[PDB]
Order: structure tokens, then sequence, then C-alpha cells
């Protein structure tokens, strides 16, 4: 009972590459559907396939192009990608199409960012802030901070993990980042995110607090020519110890 | 042109209802849907209708009238696990989904003993910066964003610690200028007169 | 206007000879043909000149796709049927789905389907449900019931949307569709008194013949049929009594008018 | 299974009257299934120059066929429909009764 399975869940591209969107289904769904959402608009369909062995153009078809390979599996193309498709791709399917009632069932998202120069990217930088101890004393709670900071895009998942084990109780992690220059067009970002536990959590010495983020960045085969470090995809964390 | 409108935010609090609206100008109609989207996540369905009148599920219920040409998706009982985006879309006279917008569903919790404060956190020994908590507010207190292009104030978010049935707000400031100090970190906010704000 | 009406019909085919679709699917406004697709050419095109006229290629191009799907369906649906008849050898399968906007303004809208040209499921958008002759038909009920919102979406289409339909074809055909051509009517001897009418539009007509002002169960009623210009004809006959005459008269109605033709 | 034969109708287009040029019209209707064969006769030839309307259907399931051609009636020639079908053992021929 996969559902609809679709990748890459994150990628960035350079102006006039090309690019595969892979989505599949196991539902026996006879539609499938792709769309891209941006922010202040409603869905737009690229491209749909009402059967196996047809496909036709939706609202938005211009830079791409469809394969309905089978009835399972419906790829979207990027012939030559513009910073204008910078967008989350959905992958969507359904029993029929020209039904009625029937609903669709969406993948996961594709996250693009298309760029002029991959020098824009930067991968995040990463603190753990320990609680304050008046806090400690005023509210028997102790809360970490962990801060993401210097980013883009925004392609970044923050967890918490306490004594080796991911954790999301206690958790507040910001649902949107912060751009660190407003003004700016391709502005880096920050995400905040807070761990809370009692007192007496944070009091045990050998309690383990680590926050990670994982950024989705540059591929091998993208050029680097910068004098700072190549933005791969990777982990960046930081840990504290509970004190006693 | 056809045409689907909703609005872009709603705020309500813990506990009470929430009538999010849309209105539709369609050439035909085939039926309505409304599909939730959590941050980040990926839209699933809700709700459809295709005669008029009001559909109950559980805590939602979504209503139609096809001659005013709207529809609504009606939220009881409010949680915070309800804050999501709300899309509605309409199938037209040739079955094509025309999607509106969406609306984003905001919560406050109920905030059963403020306790506002800011607190200094301590440093990192690998950052440069320093880093202030306010926490603990009703949630009728709006976090401005900084004025001060060397700091950084994230918005409000609420936090559940599910063990000791406990929520509360709280939003960060940063910076590594030499003068930020955490009793004016938040000094564009209207924060609570009773915050407390430890000796440095 | 007088009574019109907007249908469209399915024919699936499960083992179809050389040559011939496994689909068809073909729509008529009245008894028109406006629109058809096939499983061989794969496209909706239009069977009228002003449907062709006023929708302009991406209607043709949007109904192309759901009609590639709807035969898909098709297919499936007939495969289960024929499964669980369990039948070999080719057997069809048919659907008919429609509306009429009458003369005073109600409407009336069905959908029904057919396995081997026989009635097979029979929808009631009043009581919302679906009427099974037998028990293949009566497996399908119980799925298709169980989509409670497919039915509702059924009732919405064939009571508003078909008809926003009917009428906006309506007006495209106009010229043709609201016109009348008054029938010509003659009595001939043949003994029987033969009624014939032809060179009317629309096809409706109504022929009888009258015993001394009684309505002749006597009287032999041929089919209205087409001249192939556009126009129909029609007959009705009746059998003379060699031993008395009798007053007789042909009546013969159409689009509103009432005529009789005595006979000498 | 029910088969259904067809009915077949053979009839001119307008009242037939000898050297006036008219369509001789062979209806064929009621039949199921849907593959049939119709050709019109003159003095028992197959004629080549013959036009039909689309397979269509009836609310009743069943299928029906227009199938004319042009012609000029005479004393003398003799027209008729020839039209098989899956319910008919061999073809079947009705004549123009004018
Ligand atoms: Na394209």
């Amino acid at each position: 009972n996969a559902g609809v399975t679709q990748t890459p869940k994150f990628q960035v591209l350079k102006t006039g590459q090309s690019m595969t969107l892979q989505c599949a289904q196991d539902m026996n769904h006879n539609s499938m559907y792709w769309y891209r959402q941006d922010p202040g608009m409603g869905l737009r369909l690229i491209y749909y396939s009402a059967s196996e062995g047809t496909t036709d153009k939706g609202e938005v078809p211009n830079g791409y192009n469809v394969s309905r390979l089978n009835k399972r599996e419906f790829s979207l193309r990027l012939e030559s990608a513009a910073p204008s498709q910078t967008s989350v791709y959905f992958c969507a399917s359904s029993v029929w199409t020209g039904e009625g009632s029937g609903e669709l069932f969406f993948g996961e998202g594709s996250r693009l960012t298309v760029l002029e120069d991959l020098k824009n990217v930067f991968p995040p930088e990463v603190a753990v802030f320990e609680p304050s101890e008046a806090e400690i004393s005023h509210t028997q709670k102790a809360t970490l901070v962990c801060l993401a900071t210097g980013f883009y895009p925004d392609h970044v998942e923050l967890s918490w993990w306490v004594n080796g084990k991911e954790v999301h109780s206690g958790v507040c992690t910001d649902p949107q980042p912060l751009k660190e220059q407003p003004a700016l067009n391709d502005s880096r970002y920050a995400l905040s995110s807070r761990l809370r536990v009692s007192a007496t959590f944070w009091q045990n010495p050998r309690n383990h607090f680590r926050c990670q983020v994982q950024f989705y960045g540059l591929s091998e085969n993208d050029e680097w020519t910068q004098d700072r470090a190549k933005p791969v995809t990777q982990i960046v964390s930081a840990e504290a110890w509970g004190r006693a | 042109g056809q045409n689907i409108d909703q609005p872009t935010e709603m705020t309500a609090t813990e506990g009470a209802i929430v009538q999010i609206n849309c209105t539709y100008q369609t050439s035909g109609f085939n039926g309505l849907f409304w599909y939730q989207q959590h941050a980040g996540e990926a839209p699933t369905f809700l709700s459809y209708n295709v005669l008029d009148g009001l559909e109950e599920k559980g805590r939602f219920s979504s209503f139609l009238s096809r001659s005013k040409g709207y529809s609504y998706l009606l939220l009881k009982e409010l949680q915070m696990k309800d804050s999501a985006s709300y899309l509605c879309a309409v199938k037209d006279s040739n079955y094509q989904l025309i999607w509106g917008a969406g609306t984003k569903l905001i919560i406050k919790p109920d905030i059963q003993n403020p306790d506002p404060a800011v607190y200094q956190l301590r440093d990192s020994k690998s950052s440069d910066k320093s880093v202030c908590l306010f926490t603990d507010f009703d949630s009728q207190t709006n976090v401005s964003q900084s004025k001060d292009s060397d700091v950084y104030i994230t918005d409000k978010c609420v936090l559940d610690m599910r063990s000791m049935d406990f929520k509360s707000n709280s939003a960060v400031a940063w910076s590594n200028k030499s003068d930020f100090a955490c009793a004016n970190a938040f000094n564009n906010s209207i924060i609570p007169e009773d915050t407390f704000f430890p000796s440095p | 206007m007088r009574t019109h009406s907007l249908r469209y019909f399915r024919l699936g085919v499960s083992d179809p000879i050389h040559g011939v679709p496994e689909f068809i699917s073909v729509g008529y406004v009245d008894s028109h043909p406006i629109t058809t697709y096939d499983s061989v050419t794969r496209q909706k095109e239009p069977r009228a000149p002003w449907m062709a006229e006023n929708l302009a290629p991406d209607h043709w191009e949007r109904y192309t796709q759901l009609l590639r799907g709807w035969q898909q369906m098709f297919k499936v649906e007939l495969k289960r049927l024929q499964r669980h008849y369990n039948h070999s050898g080719s057997h069809t399968y048919q659907r008919m789905i429609g509306c009429e906007l009458l003369e005073d303004g109600s409407t009336t809208g069905f959908l029904q389907y057919a396995y081997d040209g026989q009635d097979f499921l029979i929808f009631n958008k009043d009581t919302l449900s679906w009427l099974a002759v037998d028990n293949v038909a009566h497996t399908i009920k119980q799925a298709w019931e169980a989509n409670q919102h497919e039915l509702l979406y059924q009732k919405n289409w064939l009571e508003e949307e078909c008809i926003a339909w009917l009428k906006r074809f309506l007006e495209y055909g106009k010229d043709t569709l609201q016109r009348t051509e008054p029938p010509l009517v003659r009595v001939n001897r043949k003994t029987a008194l033969f009624c014939k009418a032809h060179g009317f539009y629309p096809p409706e007509i109504y022929m009888t013949w009258m015993k001394n002002g009684e309505e002749i169960q006597e009287i032999d009623y041929g089919d209205i049929l087409p001249s192939g210009d556009g126009t129909y004809q029609a007959w009705a006959s009746i059998e003379l009594d060699p031993q008395s005459s009798n007053l007789y008269s042909c009546h013969v109605e159409h689009s509103g008018v009432h005529m009789v033709l005595q006979v000498p | 299974m029910i088969q259904r034969t067809p009915k077949i109708q053979v009839y001119s287009r307008h009242p037939a009257e000898n050297g006036k040029s008219n369509f001789l019209n062979c209806y064929v209707s009621g039949f199921h299934p849907s593959d049939i064969e119709v050709d019109l006769l003159k003095n028992g030839e197959r004629i080549e120059k013959v036009e039909h309307s689309d397979l269509s259907f009836s609310k009743d399931w069943s299928f029906y066929l227009l199938y004319y051609t042009e012609f000029t009636p005479t004393e003398k020639d003799e027209y008729a429909c020839r039209v098989n079908h899956v319910t008919l053992s061999q073809p079947k021929i009705v004549k123009w009764d004018r």
C-alpha cells in the first residue's frame, strides 16, 4: 500500500539543465496528473494521462513533456530548466477521469529550485543553545533552541534526537523559514526550532540532545568554482548534554 | 473566465468553530472538493459535495449551494492539529478541476496559565550568536518581525509537551551584535505588561 | 419549444470480428447524430455541421481524452460481466444516458445499461438507486450503490448539466432542430385505406383512423421512416368492410396542427 | 442470448413517378448484434454507388441504418434490398413495391 511515490524529493538545477521527475502509483488507478504549486495561486495542471496509452497538456504545458510509461508510471520532463520553473511539483492519481466524485491521491511533492548560478547555494550553519537557568527555576521546564542559519535554497529537514532516538513531543520548528535579508529575492534563510523538556530531565547529566539538519544541495556532477566548500547534500548537527 | 475564491488566511481559537468559504464561478458544475494540506505535505481528500445541503464527517462538515455558487467547510472543536491549508476545487462542465488558492488556518492555543517571560539562553561555544526566548505568553500576543537588520526574530510557534498535557507559545530572537540584549530584543512587539525579565 | 432530448450511447463488443471497433460512442440531439468516437479513430468528432461550427478544437481534444478513458473503463466492465455470466464468445455491453426538456419546461433524465441488447441496470435518480434485472446486475448494483457520492453526481449531471448542454446544442442547431415542415398527407386505396404522410419534420407524428367518429385496434400502423433528405414519411392503414360502408377519416397530428381527411 | 433479426423496408424518398429522378431507400432496423451487410439490387444485380448512414443506436438497444441510392424508376427495372445478419440462414431479399 505505497500509494503515490514520486522522486526526487528535492533538486537543484542550473538554468538550461534537463531533468526527469518520476511518479509511480500502486493503486491500479487509470488516471495520473502532474501539478505545480506556487505561492498565492491554486494548483495548476501541467500534463495529465486519462488512461494508459494517452496523455495531453494541462494549463501550463510549456517547457515540459510527459511519458505515461505504463499503467503505473507517469514521468515529467523539464526540457531546459528556467528560473520560472522553481516550484513544488505534485504527482497525483485517480481511479478514472471524467467520472464525478472520484478524488485525487497525491505524491509527497518534489521541490525544485532553478538557479542561473550555483554560487547562491549555501548549507546551513547549525548551533544548539542550552536552556536558561532562570527558566528552569521559574517554570521547572527547560527549553533548548536550535538555529539553522545562512542556508539556500530552502531545502532543509530539522530533527531533534534525544539519546539517539528522534523525538517530536515537546518540539516546535518554525513552519516557514525566515529570510535573512527580506528585501533580496535570493536571500539566504534561517530556521529556528525548540525542544522543551522537564527540568528534571534536563538535569540528568547522561541525557544527550542533538539537533540535526539535513540539507539537500548539490550533487557530485554539479560544477563548483567558488572558494568555499562545495555545498553538497549533507547533514549538519550540534549537540548538548544535560547539566547536573 | 472561470474563478474560484477563498480567503487567504483565517485565525480561530482552540476549541471553537471555523467556517471556511469557497465561492466559484465556473462553466458548468460536476462537484466540489475540499482537500487538507499540512505545511510541507501533500493535499489529502476531505469532502465532496454535488447536491445542495450539509454533509457531516465527524468534526468536519461541508455545505453546498449550487444556485449561489458557494461551499463552506465547517470545522468544530478546533484542535492544534487542524492547523493546515484547506484547498477547494471544482469540476467544471468538461470535468476539469479548477483549484482555489487555499485558506491557511491558524489556531490559537488556549493557554491556561500564562507566564510571559524573555529568557537568555546559554551561549554556544561554536556560535557567535546570543539567543533570547520569549515564551509562555497568552495567544492574543503577536510577535513583530525585527526592525534592526542584524537582529532576527521568528514568529510564534506552539509546542505541545504531550506527557504533561501542556502547550506554550514561543518566539526566538538572535544576533551577533555586541549591544544585543534580551531586555530589548522584542522591543518592536507589544508584549504583556507582566512579562518577566530575569536579571542579567 | 417542442420537446427535445440529448443522449449519449456506448457500445462495447468483447470479441469483435476483424475490422469492427470494440468500442463506439455516439451522441444525439433528438434524431440527429451530433458526435462520434470509436476505438479505431480514437478521436471524438462532430457529426453535424452546426456542432463543428460552434465547438472549438479544445472541446474535441478534451473529450477525445475522456472518451479514451471511458473506452478502457467499458472494456474492464464488459470483461467483468462476461466473467460473472460465465459466457464465452463475443458479447455486447451498452450504455445510454441523457435527458429531455419538455415543451412545458419540465425535465426528465435517464441512465441505463444493457448486456447482449437486454436491459441490465436502470438508474432511478429520484430514489438514488439502481434496478438490477438479474444477479450479475445485482452484484454491480451493490458495488455502485456503496459509493453514494457517485449516485448524487449522476443525479446532478442528469438534472442540471445534461439540460444545460441540451439548451446549448439546441441553440447551435436551431435552424435544423426548431424548424417545422408540415406533412403532405393523402389517402390511397389498395381492400384497405392507406393514410400516407411524407415530407415532414420533426419525425414525431400521430396518425390514426376514425370510423363514424370513433377510433378504430384494427389499424395497421407503419413506422416513421427517414426519407433521406432530412424529412420523414409514415403511413397507417385500415381494412374496409365489404358488406357495409362507413364514415372513415384519417387524423394526423403534427407539431401542434391537426388534420382530417374524410374518405368520400 | 437474444439476437434480433433486422426489419427491412424498401421505399422511395419521394412518391415514385417513372422517368423522374428519385432515391431508393433501404431502412434496416431493430437488429442485434450490430454487424450487418446490406446491398441494393437492380434486376438482381448489385448497385455500386450506394450510400449509407453511420450505424445508429435505438433506445431499445437495437441498431438501425439507412442505405440509399439515386435512381430513375422505370416500368421494367426491378429493385430490391439484400440483407445478411447472424439471425439469417442466408441473405434475405426484400423487393421494392411501388
Ligand atoms: Na510542453
